[PDB]
Order: C-alpha cells, then structure tokens, then sequence
C-alpha cells in the first residue's frame, strides 16, 4: 500500500497546504469553498467530529490514513442504503418507479443536478414499466 | 466580520419571531398577556361603572400596545432579510405581501386610528374604536401557522365521523321525544311550558346539564318522565365531548408519527446522494480530494440516518423487524436449496 | 349509444341517492337542513306571537319540500331500473315493496294532505296538520342504512356491560342514599324537602350535574352531606358517558378493521377462481387463447389480492409474522434433518 | 328414566337462577322490574298527594312480589338438590346457611310482616312497614356475585391510586384558593357569601358545575375571578369520572384477559392427565381396552386445549412467538455446531 | 444485642413515617383525617350559628393535633438517626435542615401560638388565629415527595399543548362569539345583557354547563342562538377533561414503565461488578475463598438480574426479541457463509 | 421455442384479427365477447393496463410474449395463493372442509358452475372427515 | 401387522359384543360404566364425534384401526403437551416445582389418585430444589 | 480431580472451621466480616438460600461441590451479561464509551474503587472514540 499511503500523503498535503500536520476547521473549510461549493461552519465541526477521534478539534494524518484504508462496502452500509432506499419505496414491495426517484434526487435533501438525475435512470435498466427495484442498485454500490 | 454577526442577530430574531421554539414562545406569551391585558380592559370599557378607569387603562395599553406591535412590526420585516429569497427590497415587498404581514399592518393602522380619534372623541370615532378593538383577536388568528387547530378539529370530526353522528342523531331524538313528553304531562299545570318550543329549550338546557332553572317539571308525573328521560340524555349529550377527545389524543400522536416519519426523508435522500458521489468518485490529485470528501459526506449522511433509524414505535419496530424477517426466509431458503 | 348514457347516467343517479359516498353526501346534506328547515319552523309555529309569520314560511317551504321530495321519489324510481334485478315495471314495484320506498310515499302523501289541508283551512286539518309534521323525522329515520347508529349503540352498551352496570348499581345507590340522608337532615327545616319524593327529585337533579336550584340543601348539615354524597355521585353519573365514548371508538375501530378484513374476501376468491381457470387450461387455438384470457386474469387477481393485503394492524401484521414464522420453523426443522 | 328428567328440570332451573347466563337474564329482568315496580311505588307513597292510589297499586305488587318470590324460593332450595353436595335435607340445610338464602328468607319474612301489618293498620305497623319497605334492595345487593362491582370499583381505584390523588389535591386546593378569593371579593357587597363556608359551598357547587344559583357572585372582579378559577375547577372536578371510566375499561378488558388464559387451566391439566394415562396404558384385553380409552381421551384433550390457545391478545400471540423464537435459537445454534 | 434491636424499630419507624408503603399509608390516613378535623372545624367556625360549638371542638381537636404532631416530630427526628449519614447530632441538625421538616416546626409554632392566644382571648390573637388555621394545610403541601402532583400535572399538560391549545382557542373563540351574538339580540329585550361584559358572564357560565340561571336568554332569537351556541361550546369547555384524564393515564403508564426498566439499572450494575469479581479471582486459602464468595455472588446477581427482566410490555418484548432476531441474522449469514 | 413462437403469433393474430400487431381495449373485448361472456369496459381497461408495459395504450407483441414464456409457477404465487386459501381457513389450521369451500367458490367474487365446484371437491382426497389441506392444493397448483 | 390387527378386532368385539361391527353411544358407555367410572353422556357424544370421521352417528371398525394405528408420538403432540406444561411453569423457566405440579395434577381436571402424583413425581429425578424441567418430561412421552 | 477435591475441602474447613460439614448463616457471616466487609443479614439469608438446595438452613459439603464444580462460562450466562451491558448501552448499538461506563461501574450497585475502575477501561483497547463494544468483554468473560 506505499504507492496508496504516498498519495493519502499527497492528498493531505494539498488539503493542510503546509507542514502542520493537521486539518483546521477553517483550513479544510477554505479547500473546500476552492471548488465554488459555498458550505456552511456548522456542518465542517460536525465533519471534523465525525473524522477526528482523539477529539483535539483538529485531524491527524494517522486518522486519516485509518479512516481512508476502510473502504465503503460493508455489510452495515449494505443494510443502511436499502433502508434508506426503502424510506421512499412505496408499499416496500423493493421496487422504485423512475419518476418518484428522479424527484426525491433532484429535490430532497442535497439537490442534484437534472444531468446526474438522467444518470441515474439511465445507469440501470429502467425496462419493466419503469419500476426498478432498488436491490440492483445496493449490490452495485457494494461491488464499488 | 460585521455581516456575520449582523446575519446571525437578523436569523435569532427571525426563529424566536416566525418558528418560535422554547424560550421564543414565552416571548409569544409575554405579547399574548398583553393581547388579553387589551381585550380584557374594552370589555371593562363597556361597563358604565368603571368605564373611566377603563377608558384609561386601556389607552394607556393601548398606547404601549401600538409601540410593542410596530416594533415587532420593523423587528419581523427586518429579520425577513435574512433568507436570500427575501433579500432586499424586494424581499421585503414579498413578505409584505404574505396574507399575515398584511394583517398585522392593517391592525396596526386599526390601532393608529384608534388612538388618533380617542384623541379626537368625535361620537362616530367611538364607534369606529369600538369596532376596531375587535380587531386586535386577529393576532391571535395570525399566531397559529395556517389553521392548525382548525385543522386537527376538522380532521378528528372526520375521522370519529361515524361515532359522532351515532350520538348526535341519539341525542337529538330523546332531546326531541323527552321535550315532547314533558310538554304533554305540563302543558296546562306549568305556564313556563305553555308551547312546544318552551319545552325544546327545557329540553336542550336539561339534556345539556345547564340546568338554568327558569323552565323546570312541575307535575310528579312530569318530574318521573324528565329524570328518566335526562338520564339518558345527559350522557348522549356529553357523548361528543369525550369522543373528540380521544379522537384529538389519537390525531395527535398519529401526526407525531407522521413527523417522525417525515424526519427521517432528508437524511436518507442525503444518504444516496452521498453514496452515488462516492461511487462516481470511483487533475488526480483534485479528483481524490474529491473522493474524500465524497466518502466522508458519505460516512456523515449515514451516522444521521442511522440516528433517525430508531424505532419511535411498535408497529414501526415490527416493520423492520418483518424486512428483516422477509431477508432471513430468503436466506434460509437459500440454505436449504444449497443443502 | 344513446342506451349506454342514458344507463350511466342512471347509476350515477343510483349511486348519488341510495349509495351516497363523498361529494353525494353534499346533496344529502342540503335535504337535511331542508328537514331542520321544516321541523324548527314548525316549531317556531307552536310558539303565538310569531305563528303568522312562521306559518306563512312553513307554508312556503312545506312547498318547496313537496317539490323536492316529489323529485327525489321520481329520480330513485328512475334509477332503480340500472340494476337488472330491478328493471321494468316489476322493478319498480318490487323497489317500492321497500319499507324506506314505502316509508318515503306515505310522508310524501302525508305532506299533500298537508297542504291540502292548509288550503282547505279545517279545524279538524289543523290538528291533522300537527300530526303530518312529525311524520317528517321520518326521513331522518330513513337516512340510515337500517339502523347503524342504533346497532352500534347496542353493540356498545353490552361489549361494556360490566361497567355500566357497574356504574350504574354504584351511582343508584349514592342517588338512594344521599336523597335519603338529605331528606332526613331537611325533612323539617327546608319545606321543598318535604317529602322524599322531593329530595329524590333534588338528588337525580343534582347528581346529574343539572343543578335546577329549585331545591337546594338548606340546613348546614345538609348542605354537607349534599357536597360530600355530590362529589362522588356526579363522577358515578358522568361514568356512563366517558364508558359509552370509549366503547364507541373501540367499537367503530373494530368494525373497520373487520371491514378491511372482509375487504380481502372477494379478491381472494376471484385469485383462486382464476387460479383453477389457469390450471384446468392446461379449437387449439380457441383453447390456447382461453389460457391465455385464464392467465392474464390470475395476474390481475394476484395483483389485487397482494394490494389489498397491506398490514392494516400490528396484530394482522404480526399473524401473517407467525405464518412465516411456522414456515421458517418447518424449514428449519427440515434443513437439521438434512444435517 | 323419571329421575333423570327430574334432574335435568332441576339443573336447567338452578342455571337459569343461580349461574344466569343469555336468556335466564330475562328472567331476572324481569323481576328487577318488580324490584322498581315495588321501590318507585312506596316513594310515591311517600306523597301526600298520591298516596292512596300509591298505597293500593303497593299493596296490589307488594302481594304480587310476596307470590313470585316465595315461588323463587322455593324453586331455588329444591333446585339446590341437583348437585351432590346439596342433595338431601343435609343439602337443604346446607344451602340455606348460605349468606344470600338467608338474606332472601329475613326479605321474604319482612314482606310478609309488611302484608300482615298492612292487613292489621296499626300506627306502628306503618313505621314497620316504611322500614321494611327498603328491605327490599337487598335483592339488588344479592343480585351481584359477591361485590364484584365493588371490587371491580375498588380495583380500578387502587390501579389509578397516583392520577387520582393528583387530580383530587389540585381541584381541592382550587376549590379552598377559589372560594376563599371570592369570599374576600365579595363578604360584603354580597350578603349569600356572608361567611367563609357559604363561599365553600359556592365553591362546591360551581366547581361540580351543578350551579344550583342560590349563591352567585355579583362584584364583577368576583364574577372575574370566579369564572377565572371554575375555568380549572370545573375540569379537575371532571377528572376523576373520566379517570374512573378509561380504569373501568381498562380493568374490565384485563379481567377479560385473565379469565380467557384461565380457561386454558382445566383443559391443560386435562391433556397431561390423558398423556400420562396413555403412557402408563404400555386381562390383555381388558388392558388393551384401556389403553383405547386413554389414547382417545388424549385425542380429546389435546382438541380442547389446541382449541383454547389461539392468541386472545397481541401479547399473548407474541409470548407464543417469543418460544417459538428460542426453540428457534436452541435449533440454529445446534445447526451450526454441526457445521 | 439492645443495639440491634434499636435501630430495627429506628428503621421501621423510619420507613412508616418518611417512607411509607402499603399499611404504612393508613397511619398517614389517620392523620390526614385529623388534618380535615381541623380545617372542616375552623370553617364552622367561620359560621356564626355554630361559632360556640365549633370553637370548643376546634380546641379540643387543636390540643389533640399538637399533641400528634410533637409526638411525630421527635419520633421522625429521633428516626433520622437510623442512617449513617444522619447519625449523631450532626444528623439532627442536618435533617432539620430539610424544607419539610422546617416547615413541621413552623406550623407546630404556628399551632402552639394558637393554642397560647386562644387561652390569652386577645382580640388580636384571634385575628393571628385565623391566620395560623390555614397554616395547617401545608401538612399536605408536606405530604407528597417534592411535587409528584405538580409535575405529573405539568407533564401531562406539556404533552397534550397540542390539543389542549386546540380546545382552548376553539372555547375561546366560541364562546367570544355566542356572548357577542346573544348581547346583540338581548342588549335590549333582556335587562341582564345590559352591556358585554355581563353577556360574557353568561356565556362562561352557560358553556362550563354550571347555569346559575341569573342570566338566560328570553327573547325566542336570544334563545335558538343560544341553544345552537352552547351545544358546540359544552363540548369544547368539557375537552380539556377528557384531553387531561387521558394524558394522566398515559403519563403514569410511562412513569410506571420507566420505573420497571430503571429496577433493572441496580441489579445489572450488580451482575457486571460480581462478574469481574469473579474473572479477577482466577494465601492460596484465602484467595480461593474469594473466588468462592464472588462466584456465587455472582450466581446471587444473576438470579436478580434476570427475576428483573420479564418483560414489562409488548414493546419492550419485542425488543428483546429483536435483539434475539438480529443474534440469529449474524448467525444464519455466517452459517451461509460456511456452506 | 420456435413452435411456442407460431403458437403464441397464431393466437395474437385470432386475437387482433389484423396485421396492426396491437389489440386496444375494443380489439380484445370483442373477442371475449364473442365467447358470450358479457366482460365490462373497466376490466378491459385494467387488463390492457396490467399487460400492456409501455403505457401506449395498447398492447405490443414484444410484450406479449414476454408476459406469456413467463410461466405461472412462481413463489409469489406461491405464498399469494397460500395466503388465498388462508383468508377462508378458520382457525388458521391449514385444514378446509369441503362444504365452506364449495360456498365461497360458487358464490364470492367470480361466481363458478356447481359442476365445476364438484370437480374441485373431487379433485383432491376430500376423506378425513371434509377437511382437506389447501396446502396439496397449493402444490399441485405449483406443479402446472 | 396381522397379530395387531387381530388383537384391534378382538378389542373391538369386547367392546360392541355384537357383531354389528359398530359401537353406539350407548354401546361405549356401557362398557365404560362397566369399569366403574360414572360417565356422562355430553363426553360420550363428544367422544364418538372424535372418533368418528363419516358422520353416521357410529364407529366404523376401518377408522377404528385407522386411528389406532396412529401412534401417539408426533411433533403435533409434542408441542401441544410442552403448551400444556408451559400453561402451568410460572415465569416460563422451563422448570416446574415439585408442589404446584403435584396440585394441579391431582386437582385440576380428572383429579387424579394421590399415589398416581407420587409415581408423577418420583418417576424423574426431583433434585435439584425441587424444580425439574418439563422438557424432560416431554421428550419421555415422546419415546412411548 | 482429587487435587481439585481436596483444595474444595480445605476451603471448607476454613469457612466452617469445624468438623459439623456444614456452614450456616452465622458461620459464613463471620469469616466474611474477618476480611472487614460489613455484610447483612438479609444478603446471608439470600446467599444461604441460593447456594443450599436441601432447604435445611445450612450447606452441605455435596451441594458445596456441586454448585463449586460449576464452572462460570455458560450460554445462560453468556446472554444474561450481553443484556446486562445492554442495559446501559444507550441507542443499542453494541458499544459503550469508556465515561459512562466507568460512572455505572463505580456508583451503581456495590460501588467499585477508583483503581479498579481504571483498571476495567486499560483492560480493553479504548481506543475509537472513547467507544468500545462490551461483546468482546462478553467474550473475555466467556473465556475464563
Ligand atoms: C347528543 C346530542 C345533541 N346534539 C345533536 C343535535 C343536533 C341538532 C339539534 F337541533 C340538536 C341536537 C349535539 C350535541 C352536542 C354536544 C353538539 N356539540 C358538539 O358536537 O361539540 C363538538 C352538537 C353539535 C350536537
Ligand atoms: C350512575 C348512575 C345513575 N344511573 C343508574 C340509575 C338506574 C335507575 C335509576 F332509577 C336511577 C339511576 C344512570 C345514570 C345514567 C347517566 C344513565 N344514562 C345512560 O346510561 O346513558 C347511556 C342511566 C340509564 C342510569
Ligand atoms: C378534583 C376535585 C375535588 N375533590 C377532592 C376533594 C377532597 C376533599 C374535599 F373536602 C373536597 C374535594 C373530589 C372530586 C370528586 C369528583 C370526587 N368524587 C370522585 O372521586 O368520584 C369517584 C371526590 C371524592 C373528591
Ligand atoms: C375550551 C375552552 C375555554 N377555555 C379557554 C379560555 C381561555 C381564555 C379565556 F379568557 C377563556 C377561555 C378554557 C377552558 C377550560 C376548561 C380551562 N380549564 C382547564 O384547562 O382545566 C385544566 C381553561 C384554562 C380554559
């Protein structure tokens, strides 16, 4: 993994930009209003929480390796995104239209883009009167 | 520096003014005290005894009233700036333009004319004051978002429908068969029950348990026909009383449910949204900064999902409870097709 | 063409007056304040000083009720036909053998004799008159489907007829026993407590929560006794009520549920109807396409079925749990056999 | 052949009285008409007005009630002869020492003294016969089986002990606050609330809403504050019945649980009797016939008790599941060992 | 051997005094007849009829009362020494620290002074008197632990602001309006409409039901307005009742709950602490009698931890139960992952 | 499947009668009526709706034979008509006499011809009393 | 099973002493009373309804060797008679004390012969406090 | 198992300190109270009564051995410590952090020593946040 640790390294070294070691409120907040994203402070304290352990306020770089080497599959993930999935699948029969769908994505919670929306449908089959069931789509996200 | 705090300050104001929650309520109160402290005193008004003390009582609470209601007036309008959509002038055209605004500022004039012609005292401005004192239990309407108790009042009426119309249509035939017969039995010993509609309000102040007094049986035979007959009536007529309120604890704690429901739609639509970031995630550099931020929204959206995910109540329990029973079948048949 | 609107119209018709549903309600609602239109203005006739007056109105309006019931009788006759079991002349006689039909053209010729009478002006029709008034509650007694207000009552009352009878026992005594002690401390003192007829009388208007004020407990003894022996006999007097109001909710929740259940009944016995059709279907072709209408119709069927079998309450819910549950445990009784 | 239809009139008539149950309860009706037929008469004998017509239709049913009771009696002692332990003049004996037959002699006697007395006229005869004149409820005590109204009362009271000592503390202290302010307000403008405990009886009945009028407040910052404090009394005076109510319903509903599970208590011990009767079961003949016996009374038993385990409530069926569960547990537990 | 013994009534007495459970409560009962022996008494003494009489009993029942109540003082001081904490003079001091037992020392001041004023006959000590005579309610202001009803009233009241915010503002507004309406149609007809502050009175005690019948409509139109006012009003004055009753239900069903789950709270901290006692187990003698004396500790612990855990209710079962189902979810995957 | 095929265009084209290739609501009600059935335009609409997967109105022959190769044995089916037969069985035994069953085919919903009642009854082993386990029912239904 | 099936007719020929091959209510009862045990008429009903399955009012000797042959064990039984036994275990330890059950079983029901309980309750080891687990119990009625 | 026999004896021999075999409530409060513990009466009475099964008041060395051969380590147990820990794992999520942990462990119940208390959040990785799951304690437990 030293070519993954040289580029977690890299990636740190870009967020922090100097030699501290560690990721501010305000230093991971400037990196990412870089992008043109416009956040909000309440939700970096909560992201620094939610990464930092050692509850100092600030990230170490051996939590951000121990937080990066877990990848995204897990079997929690797994029972979480079909709950979450299944929050919009009306009489939970495991089967979601592609109209529903497209709104709660564009609408609800962190807007999407109409082009990520089309994606969306498109990225799965949508044949079968336009249900599909959410079950493809939550082994897709586990394969990653 | 300056706009941060200036924001911050017009946010506070704007949530303890229009989504007052805990500490803003008692502010709501205190305005409150002084809405009954106003409609309280015009009613002493209308006595002629203490009506001079009244009268000054009044416009000197009419008086604090009017400042009280133009400050949350500039308060409430300036607060509406901090929202973008309501930003600017046009912003606060637009909130002007809200059917409550407009309320509160034609109270508000109400009120201005009010005290300009108490100071006047023409005889057509009483009038017109007194009309426009009844103006000022319009706060009250404005104070709940959009009929609120007129909408749970309606919809428990719907909802116990059936019941309801069960104890009115009961109540309503011995209201009408009780009065009735005690109108025969006292027809000529009592005069109080000299017509049929004298016996009707007997009826309805008896079955009702007002029991004013003015209209009571007479006859032994009248007095046995009315308890017999109150007996029932007494109880078809409280009937409603206690079945709307059931039907308001049970339209309640459903609307609880509801809500809590409705909690958990945000944080599960940003739950995906996180997810397909992290999976589209999968110059180099920017493109892995993109992917950590992807994963760790990710992580975030599912620690707020998973929080929203207890189980408010049994039969929301049993429901997960019954998909995870539907996976174990699935799982259990698929052991016995591999044995 | 001309037959297939002329039916439709016909059921709508149909389905707007005898089986009401929605907006329907709306109509029947208008009839009914029609019928307070009458029964209050008649009332009002009762009284001397506005009998001119309110007669000349009930006269009108006894008018426009004849029209309107005349219309309503000829539209059900009319609509009764869209029905075949009901259509042609033998229909319409069989639908006016209907106690409600027949209820509906005797109050219908009650209120012609009625105006009849009115212009005939007769001593003797006055006093028919009084009589053929009341003959209008009747439509009121014709509104519900025999009796589901009365029914429900019934069935409430003896679901709890443990504490009612309760109640009432407990109640009776407090009644007996208070009227007796307040007569006794007042049989000499307070002369409307002469007899204990009287104090009965005071005790069962009392009690109630009435409180007339005809007689009241003059004596300080007795005016202690009575507030002590009052405030348990008023909570005994108000048990019934809050009883009923109970029994009726829980009542009317289990006819709903039982309504939902049977909800089920039809669309299951159309799945397994169309479930042997599908079977036994296995000129060629003529057969073939007669499996293929058996198929497509136990698909529609399922599809039905499986709608309706939404979990209405937790103990459904958990009933078809336990079904699953005993099928897991055959399966895994099986699956350690195999081991 | 005779004794066994004489012992089966027997059993019939010992469950129609003494086990009513449907249509035996008609039968007591009936008498319970009698019971007030009796009752309401002598308190219209107690009108001076009424009290010869009220004195002979008493006399009449008085005879009447005297005939249907003594031929109750004397059904109910022979009818105890059905069972064994009653059977003979030692049972005779014996069911008479019952506290309930003895009741229903002294009442018999009492009546009979009533009628002799009536008959003779004298003056002490009269004050007899008003005493024994209430003799007559102690049907109605007697009618219950051993107080279960009272215990059922009680119970309830018991369970809801904490809300209605609540209740009870906060309507009294209302009351003493209420009647002391408005005493203050009012010991001299108004001369009904001269003293301290007129204001408490005012208080007493305003806040039970029997609002008798006798005492009213007048100053209007008494009528003020008395509408002010019976806004709170009124309601924590009411509380108590509809505590008492939902307790009413909700002991009565777990009494209902309790007796359902305790019909499972027989037919259990039944099967586990016939179980091990067949298990012992293994002349040869004779012997083979017993274990026949014993295998289909097993068969039997186990159809009752399969019968009475449906689950009566959700938690029973849940409790149920709840083994299964565990059972469920051990044998996936086992299962993986073997893995 | 005399120690033991002393503080084994010390105990008990102090558990029948400051904690009482079960027959410990009748003594309190005893007393809390006393405490109304005293008030009810001062209240005849109030009346001027009685004021002989009552005087007299009040003093007898006054010395008796401090007589009890010094003698409950020094048995509850004397008691407080059971604890360690409160052991030694120390103790005492500390415990008469406590608000309740200066309140008990303040009001028995408060009763000797009465009683030493009475002797004196002071025309000013009879004023200070009566002051002091209210001074023994605050026994049952003593009684309850800190607010228990207060609290249960608030958080009732808090859980139901939705609907009893509801009630009120519909009242309200119901009862502004028929007041207005009845003043219209009688300000004239009706002496006692004179002006809307008494047509206010009116409506209050029309839809509380109490009906003094100092004020009711005359005019026919005053009447109907009336009647069609007060029957929606009844109902929503009497909602907050049934609004409260069923909250307190509810409120002390969860308190009881919450009580159950925190008895668990001990005897777990009991089982994890004797647990690792026992692994920290594994002289030679003397370590071994330990390992014997925490392993069976141990066994003690777990016999109360799980006596503690039947399940209170059906959602606490089911939870438990769906702690055993995802138990058996892990299991069943890691079996399919062994296949 | 090239005999299945034939088979399945030979009914389209009876069903269609013209080479349009799609049966509407009136294509496919004439038809049944033909039989002397009697159907309702509702149903008609309903069934065109529950085959037809496009939503276009009418019914494709693509379609057509995508819902026909799909054969009727399936575990949903399975458990729906389980649960079918457990709507009429008291007690929840899995036992149905012979009389109630014959009640509730005869009369609710669908009203069948008492011969074929009969045949039901006889189709299975009605001895044990009248009570005969749907469950052999069901698996035979399963069977096809 | 040809020395069973004699001993079964024999059985059944004591039990009619006729050659009706059928036994009545009265037939039964007879017998029955023979024994000295008092019956009563309602539990002979129900009894030839129980085992009577052609509804003719009598046994027929073919069900008599029908529900004979059935052996008592079966894991119907089994469940019914640990119900049975649960019904009675307080706090549903799966273990019964060796107090409440000889009352219940004496008691309860047919009332039993006092020196019947003492076989109950000597037949299993009682150590243990007294409590014995009736799962045992059970699974000794199972073996027959 | 003798060596094992003979430690259980000699500890029995210590406890009673007599020939009698047995060891009553007396007997086995003073030699608790010589550690300097401060028992009650009440808790002897219960630990009598758990340990002796006979009912006799006193403990008999067989029972001694019985209920001493026993070892911790049981599935009964295993499930009463999980519930245990659950009881005061707020949220049910399988962890517990190391404050309110230490809280519980110290105050509730017989209160444990600060040093001891140390010495159960040192004994597993405390690592996480703060958040360790009691599982792997249940098992340690297990373990033995
Ligand atoms: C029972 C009974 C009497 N009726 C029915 C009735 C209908 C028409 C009449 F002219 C007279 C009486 C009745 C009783 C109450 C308490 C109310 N108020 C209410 O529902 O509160 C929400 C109403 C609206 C009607
Ligand atoms: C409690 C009490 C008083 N009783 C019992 C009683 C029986 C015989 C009497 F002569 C006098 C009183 C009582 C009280 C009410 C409210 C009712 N009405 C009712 O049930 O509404 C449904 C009845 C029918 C009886
Ligand atoms: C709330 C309130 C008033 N109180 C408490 C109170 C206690 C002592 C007093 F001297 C005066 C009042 C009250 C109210 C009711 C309805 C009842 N009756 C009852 O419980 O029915 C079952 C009782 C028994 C007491
Ligand atoms: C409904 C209605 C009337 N209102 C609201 C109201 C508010 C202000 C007013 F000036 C007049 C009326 C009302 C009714 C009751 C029974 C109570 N008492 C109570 O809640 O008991 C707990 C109260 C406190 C208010």
């Amino acid at each position: 993994t030293e070519e993954q640790i040289a580029e977690f390294k890299e990636a740190f070294s870009l967020f922090d930009k100097d030699g501290d070691g560690t990721i501010t409120t305000k230093e991971l907040g400037t990196v990412m209003r870089s992008l043109g994203q416009n956040p909000t402070e309440a939700e970096l304290q909560d992201m620094i929480n939610e990464v930092d352990a050692d509850g100092n306020g600030t990230i170490d770089f051996p939590e951000f390796l121990t937080m990066m080497a877990r990848k995204m599959k897990d079997t929690d993930s797994e029972e979480e995104i079909r709950e979450a999935f299944r929050v919009f699948d009306k009489d939970g029969n495991g089967y979601i239209s592609a109209a529903e769908l497209r709104h709660v994505m564009t609408n609800l919670g962190e807007k999407l883009t109409d082009e990520e929306v089309d994606e969306m449908i498109r990225e799965a089959d949508i044949d079968g009167d336009g249900q599909v069931n959410y079950e493809e789509f939550v082994q897709m996200m586990t394969a990653k | 520096r300056r706009n941060v705090k200036y924001r911050r300050v017009q946010n506070y104001l704007y949530n303890v003014l229009e989504r007052p929650r805990g500490w803003a309520f008692i502010y709501h109160a205190f305005v409150f005290l002084l809405v009954f402290g106003c409609l309280i005193l015009s009613v002493f008004s209308t006595i002629p005894e203490h009506t001079k003390l009244a009268s000054s009582c009044l416009l000197i609470l009419e008086f604090v009233m009017i400042v009280v209601f133009g400050l949350e007036f500039i308060i409430r309008i300036w607060s509406a700036g901090c929202c973008c959509r309501y930003r600017g002038w046009q912003g606060r055209l637009r909130f002007a333009r809200k059917p409550f605004c407009v309320i509160d500022t034609i109270v508000l004039i109400a009120s201005i004319a009010v005290v300009s012609a108490k100071t006047q005292g023409n005889i057509f401005a009483t009038s017109a004051l007194r009309s426009l004192r009844f103006l000022q239990i319009l706060r009250m309407v404005r104070m709940d978002r959009r009929g609120g108790t007129w909408k749970l009042l309606g919809s428990v009426v719907y909802a116990h429908s059936k019941e309801l119309i069960t104890a009115w249509y009961i109540g309503f035939l011995v209201l009408i068969f009780s009065s009735f017969l005690v109108y025969l039995v006292e027809k000529d010993a009592n005069k109080e029950f000299s017509t049929y509609a004298d016996a009707l309000w007997w009826g309805t102040i008896t079955l009702t348990t007002i029991g004013y007094g003015d209209k009571t049986p007479l006859t032994w035979l009248g007095r046995l026909l009315s308890a017999g007959f109150a007996l029932l009536g007494i109880s078809f007529f409280a009937l409603p009383a206690g079945i709307l309120g059931s039907g308001f604890a049970l339209k309640v704690q459903e609307q609880h449910r509801q809500k809590h429901f409705e909690k958990r739609r945000n944080p599960a639509a940003n739950l995906i949204q996180c997810v397909w970031r992290s999976y589209a995630a999968d110059t180099p550099p920017l493109k892995t900064v993109i992917r950590a931020i992807r994963i760790m929204k990710f992580h975030v959206a599912k620690r707020k999902f998973k929080e929203t995910l207890r189980p408010y109540d049994v039969k929301d329990v049993i429901e997960q409870y019954s998909a995870g029973h539907l996976d174990m079948l699935c799982r259990i048949k698929s052991l016995q097709t591999r044995v």
